[PDB]
């Protein structure tokens, strides 16, 4: 469910998610869902210097070892608001992947984000 | 009262059997529902013993519901005396009302929901009753859920306690069962002639209330039509626009799906779902108090999460939650600083941030689109549905 291969000129290496369009940001990539949904998946990777809070959850992702934070804000009829952020290490330095989308059935997989980051590199 | 005295003679003897105490509650039910002087009524029964007498024996809870439903609804200057008279029967026999799909109300409860419901309808405008209008036979697919159907979602069987823990366990073939039933909006619009979208709008809105409290009308239900205009009037919105925000949603739901939303909502886990004709969010109708103006703040104070999310599924509940859900994304909108919504200017460049603060006859036609975006999704945030705006456009132009 990836097909291209984008590069940053920051050295950031991912894939395009299918389905997706992609846009080059200050550090990154943002991808919105394709087409004209409901409630699309919006994602963004972003190469990081500085290092992630403190405590934060922390979770096995491929070799291992992410450590990540979802929020939950007020949406509207398609559900809550739900927020991931996510860091790896990445040398010294860190890639981290924000995700969002609603659902009204508690909190999302975020699989599609999670993937995105593991198959991230510098 | 003719009806005190017809009333102390069904009681005049104890009942038999399950079947006697049927027909006979059903013959009091009926009285009390024709009766012209019920507050008359109500006062002669409790001089006289009858009124405590009249909620003991009424058993079976369908039953009560029916008797408690009537007397709160059509009594006024007497109805403190029958909720006293129900209160002390209930001290024996305390099942009273609280079963099925009234297990989230405590009979007395039950009573004053009853009460302000009925005081609110004829206040508002919309206690008369509606025509036996035709719904929609579906129970599949895109509009199978209560907005064409008239099936309550509190109604629908329990889903299989195996699927359940694969919702749990977010498993794709089951969680799309249960979810909405569209992808391409548009493609789904595309399939339907005008005339194919007028009949939905006319089952949608010309059908009476799936309510939970039926007998607390004085005849039949009013129409969904009915109650939609009693909220434009109060919310200072359109029946039109409150008719188009449910129509997307009923289009974008399934009986399946109405099935989840209420028993995700009632379960262990207290689901944040969505629910009934507007598809409104548990969380949202408490924290900004969506049943203000149906329900006194004594009876509003009591309600635990799970008896809201019931309410939310009572069609009358669910529409003023729905309008007065939608006044306040109008007003919010109408003080926001158009310069730090970049993307919502840039999506809908005629919008007026003004106009929201008034009525919907004089919004621009971006503002209605604007406004569906922001009801999906997080109000205000200049972060936009992308789809919702042109289907929920659509169903306006319908209207
Ligand atoms: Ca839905
Ligand atoms: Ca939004
Ligand atoms: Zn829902």
């Amino acid at each position: 469910d990836f097909d291209k291969t984008l590069t940053h000129p920051n050295g950031l290496v991912v894939e395009r998610p299918v389905g997706f369009d992609a846009r080059r940001s200050a550090e990154g990539f943002r991808f919105d869902e394709g087409g004209k949904l409901r409630n699309p998946r919006q994602l963004e990777v972003q190469r990081q210097d500085a290092p992630p809070p403190p405590d934060l959850a922390s979770r096995r992702l491929g070799d291992g070892e992410a450590r990540y934070k979802v929020e939950e804000d007020d949406g509207g009829s398609a559900g809550s608001e739900y927020r991931l952020w996510a860091a790896k290490p990445a040398g010294a330095r860190w890639i981290v992947v924000s995700a969002s989308e609603q659902s009204e059935d508690g909190e999302p997989t975020f699989a599609l984000a999670w993937a995105l980051l593991e198959r991230a590199r510098l | 009262t003719a009806t005190s005295d017809l009333i102390e003679s069904l009681i005049s003897y104890s009942w038999d059997d399950w079947q006697v105490t049927r027909q006979e509650a059903r013959r009091v039910i009926a009285a009390i529902r024709n009766d012209n002087v019920p507050d008359a009524t109500i006062a002669a029964l409790d001089k006289s013993g009858s009124l405590i007498k009249l909620f003991q024996r009424v058993g079976p809870p369908e039953l009560a519901r029916s008797l408690i439903a009537s007397i709160a609804g059509r009594t006024t200057m007497q109805r403190y005396q029958a909720r006293n008279a129900l209160i002390r029967s209930l001290i024996n026999n305390p099942l009273g009302t609280q079963t099925d799909n009234w297990i989230y109300f405590p009979t007395i409860t039950f009573f004053d929901i009853c009460a302000d419901l009925a005081d609110a309808a004829g206040r508002l405008g919309f206690a008369a009753a509606g025509a036996t209008g035709v719904a929609s036979q579906a129970i599949q697919g895109p509009f199978s859920g209560v907005g064409a159907t008239g099936v309550n979602p509190t109604d629908l069987p329990s889903i299989a306690f195996g699927d359940q823990l694969k919702l749990l366990n977010k498993d794709p073939a089951t969680v799309t069962k249960y979810s909405n039933p569209l992808g391409d909006l548009g493609a789904y619009l595309s399939q339907l002639s005008p005339q194919d979208k007028l009949n939905q709008a006319q089952t949608l809105v010309g059908q009476p209330i799936s309510t939970l409290f039926p007998d607390a009308y004085p005849g039949n239900p009013p129409s969904r039509a009915k109650v939609m205009s009693a909220a434009a009037r109060k919310y200072d919105l359109t029946p039109q626009l409150i008719g188009a925000i449910i129509l997307a949603e009923q289009r974008d739901q399934t009986r399946d799906e109405d099935a989840k939303d209420y028993q995700a909502a009632v379960s262990i886990k207290s689901a944040n779902t969505s629910i009934g004709l507007g598809q409104v969010v548990v969380s949202t109708a408490i924290k900004y108090e969506l049943f203000t103006d149906l329900l006194g703040q004594p009876v509003r104070r009591g309600l635990s999460r799970k008896a809201v999310a019931t309410l939310l599924a009572s069609d009358e509940f669910n529409i003023f939650a729905t309008a007065r859900y939608i006044r306040y994304v109008a007003n919010l909108a109408s003080q926001q600083d158009l310069r730090k919504l970049p993307k919502t200017r840039g999506a809908f460049p005629s919008i007026d941030l003004r106009a929201y603060a008034g009525n919907p006859r004089n919004w621009p036609r971006d503002n209605v689109r604007a406004l569906a975006s922001e009801y999906t999704s997080r109000p205000w945030d200049d972060n936009l549905s992308p789809g919702w705006p042109m289907f929920v456009d659509d169903a306006y132009a319908t209207f």
